[PDB]
């Protein structure tokens, strides 16, 4: 089967080209090495050249990364890019795909390189107009973004680790700051990543305590939630992994409604108000017919008791 | 002296030239012979420059030129030259060996073919120099040969810049006019880079000939159709649409004006703006009539106003 090996072969030219084709390629890359994605070795290596490349896996350097590149200072002063956020966030999420679950070719030795630039992207980041508003923008855009990337590849990297979530707030420290000189890439960092925020408790208390307890990543968790079901609701699809097959878009969103929804009623909450108001409304205009079990899928614990009719009263009732 | 030597490395024969002795492997076999004699046995530089002289006795048979670009069955879509023929350190080496090629030389078009995306080098800027530099020397078709393959692919930072460099020699010849107007078709060398060459683009072709008439039209509104490029389209139908084989010549016209009729939608408001504004009334073209026949009858949606012009002076 030449078609896969000759299409990769002739994608690579696609690899950097005026930087639309590297944004589309950096969504797409993963989605062809999960659905399709029996040949995810030469996959994690066309990401982990190009990752390796413009970006560096140095040592004790000044910027984390090599920003200095990916920016359209990266062409004749034109403003393309070529942006370190998406690649950023595909090698996050397809390396996190490919090595966790695959075995649960780029993909092993990009994992081992990979652990090791990774480990690194945190480490020596967080261990720290109009004429140049050029440098700014894209510069900014991009610093913003990789933090934002890389503080949801440590937000899942630690079970309940005390450095792991030193390290997340670190990133988001980092974020804020950028906030002082946004379309986060958090698909389920910042939706499986409020589960702890509006939960409760499992056991690190002082894990979870010393990972959110700022109100600043709290906001930034709220805030991911909101542009994301705003965009899902009414601008297109999505964002991450989960826009463009609804079913995980229609799981995600039963699931994020029925955290923010607690963390809303029971306990800021202007918030929680106009998130699930955003919400709501995105689900009586986006699922009409599944709606019939996500309503259910807030108040619901087993479907089995009534029908929709059942559920328009017994919802409105709750 | 070593050139078979160069073959141990993933497989290359010594053919008689169109015979391409191949490996039974080739995508990692002549990066395997690259490094084998051109990067570790022989030597580090010493065994590629003794081994590029090496097959060197081999380049004055032309079948072990002409077979790099033919069809001969390789290690397991190329020959010598073509099918494993990449060296990011051999890139100013081969380098050198396509300014050799140049000269002598259609064999510099299938080295230009070899160019046709050739393998990503060292340095496309030096490269791009090189190439319009030995095509001064050189007939356009060598010219507008290379003109064409780094037209869509190349360097693109200093290939914008050396696009408009082409498109500030694009006045003296019209040779570059359809070569540029192919990545003047594709992409812009400037973003009005494009609009300034485009400005060449109106006088560019007032009494052009046959095929420059398809061609230089493509270009003279296709290029890149702006909002007032509408305006555009009125300039040209002022200067070159008095309507003239001849229907080879009208194929030419038509391909240019009808897949732009139906590529960018501008093109309708243009030949509307071509008649109904001046012409569609006072001192009227037969290529009004014939373009009436293309953008005022042939439109898919652009056909209603496309009959309230269509008879507007129609009926006056």
């Amino acid at each position: 089967e030449a078609f896969c090996l000759e299409i990769l072969g002739s994608l690579r030219r696609c690899l950097s080209q005026q930087a639309d084709v590297r944004l589309m390629l950096y969504e797409g890359f993963y989605d062809v090495l999960r659905r399709n994605s029996q040949l995810a070795s030469s996959i994690m290596e066309t990401l982990l050249s190009q990752i390796k490349q413009y970006y560096l896996p140095q040592q004790d350097l000044l910027p984390p990364l090599k920003l200095e590149g990916c920016i359209m200072a990266q062409g004749d002063q034109i403003f393309l890019q070529e942006p370190l956020a998406h690649l950023l966030c595909c090698i996050q999420h397809c390396l996190a795909w490919y090595k966790s679950t695959v075995h649960l070719e780029e993909e092993d030795v990009g994992f081992e390189q990979n652990f090791e630039e990774m480990l690194e992207s945190v480490t020596r980041r967080m261990i720290k107009s109009s004429g140049v508003g050029v440098k700014n923008n894209i510069y900014a855009i991009q610093v913003m973004g990789i933090c934002e990337v890389l503080i949801e590849y440590n937000f899942k990297i630690g079970n309940f680790s005390k450095n792991k979530f030193e390290d997340v707030l670190g990133l988001f420290t980092c974020y804020n700051k950028l906030s002082e000189i946004s379309f986060l890439s958090m698909g389920f960092v910042s939706t499986l990543l409020t589960a702890l925020f509006r939960d409760n408790a499992q056991s690190h208390e002082e894990s979870l305590a010393v990972l959110r307890s700022s109100t600043e990543f709290m906001r930034y968790a709220v805030s991911v939630a909101l542009q994301k079901v705003q965009q899902l609701e009414e601008m297109g699809q999505t964002d991450g992994p989960d826009g463009q097959n609804p079913e995980k878009m229609f799981q995600n969103l039963c699931k994020i409604t029925r955290v923010l929804l607690w963390r809303y009623t029971s306990i800021i909450s202007l918030l929680c108000l106009e998130g699930l108001l955003r919400i709501f409304n995105t689900m009586q205009q986006l699922y009409a017919a599944r709606i019939p079990q996500f309503l259910q899928a807030l108040d619901i614990t087993d479907g089995d008791a009534e029908e929709a009719d059942i559920n328009v009263t017994e919802k409105a009732a709750f | 002296g070593v050139f078979e030597e160069l073959l141990r490395t993933s497989g290359i024969i010594l053919k008689v030239g169109e015979g391409q002795n191949e490996i039974a492997v080739d995508q990692t076999a002549f990066q395997k012979k690259l490094r084998v004699a051109l990067e570790k046995h022989p030597s580090y530089p010493g065994v590629v420059n003794e081994f590029i002289s090496g097959l060197e006795s081999h380049i004055k048979d032309r079948s072990q030129f002409k077979n790099c670009l033919l069809p001969c069955t390789p290690a397991r879509c190329e020959s010598l030259i073509k099918l494993l023929l990449g060296i990011k350190i051999l890139q100013p080496a081969v380098v050198t060996l396509l300014l050799e090629k140049i000269p002598e030389f259609n064999f510099p078009r299938l080295i230009v073919n070899q160019f046709k995306w050739l393998d990503g080098l060292l340095d496309s800027q030096d490269l791009v120099k090189k190439l319009m530099q030995m095509l001064s020397v050189s007939p356009v078709p060598i010219q507008h040969d290379i003109i064409t393959s780094l037209p869509e692919i190349l360097e693109d930072s200093q290939q914008n810049e050396v696009a408009r460099e082409l498109s500030c020699l694009l006045k003296q010849g019209r040779r570059l006019t359809v070569p540029i107007l192919d990545a003047l078709s594709r992409l812009d060398l400037d973003a009005e880079l494009l609009a300034k060459v485009r400005q060449s683009a109106m006088t560019i072709v007032p009494s052009v000939k046959l095929e420059d008439l398809p061609v230089v039209i493509k270009f003279i509104l296709h290029n890149v159709k702006a909002a007032d490029a509408v305006e555009v389209i009125s300039d040209l139908r002022k200067s070159l649409d008095l309507s003239s084989t001849s229907q080879n010549c009208v194929k030419l016209l038509f391909d240019v004006i009808k897949l732009a009729v139906r590529f960018q939608k501008d093109v309708s408001e243009a030949w509307i703006k071509a008649i109904e504004n001046s012409t569609s009334v006072s001192d009227h073209k037969v290529l009004d009539l014939i373009v009436l026949l293309l953008i005022h009858s042939t439109n898919s949606k652009n056909r209603k106003q496309t009959e309230k012009v269509l008879r507007s002076k129609i009926r006056l």
